[PDB]
């Protein structure tokens, strides 16, 4: 189990593996600083990696 | 500089952190808020 304490926006997940099954982690962090403009009207467009 | 975007992401998170290091050192300045700036990482580094 590579984390302990999980920072946010890690959570673990069971996955039905080629082979046996494993228990993956997934992650998600901010690719840019948040408040470009307190205005901005603009998606928050994800990026699937 | 042939940029990953791996490394597009780490490069705006430096940026932030530099953003706020300049307000909490001398806030009198305002160099990095209010201009623009092009910078070069010359390519080589493997992407790991």
């Amino acid at each position: 189990r590579m984390y302990d304490v999980t920072p946010p926006g890690v959570v673990m997940g069971l996955a039905w593996t080629a082979m046996g099954g494993s228990t993956l982690f997934v992650e998600t962090s901010l690719r840019r600083p948040q408040d470009k403009d307190a205005k901005g009207d603009k998606d928050g467009s994800l990026e699937v990696t | 500089g042939q940029l990953g975007e791996v490394m597009k992401e780490s490069a705006r998170i430096a940026y932030t952190f530099a953003r706020a290091f300049l307000m909490q050192h001398a806030p009198a300045n305002d160099y990095l808020v209010t201009s623009h700036i092009h910078l070069h990482v010359p390519e080589g580094a493997t992407p790991k």
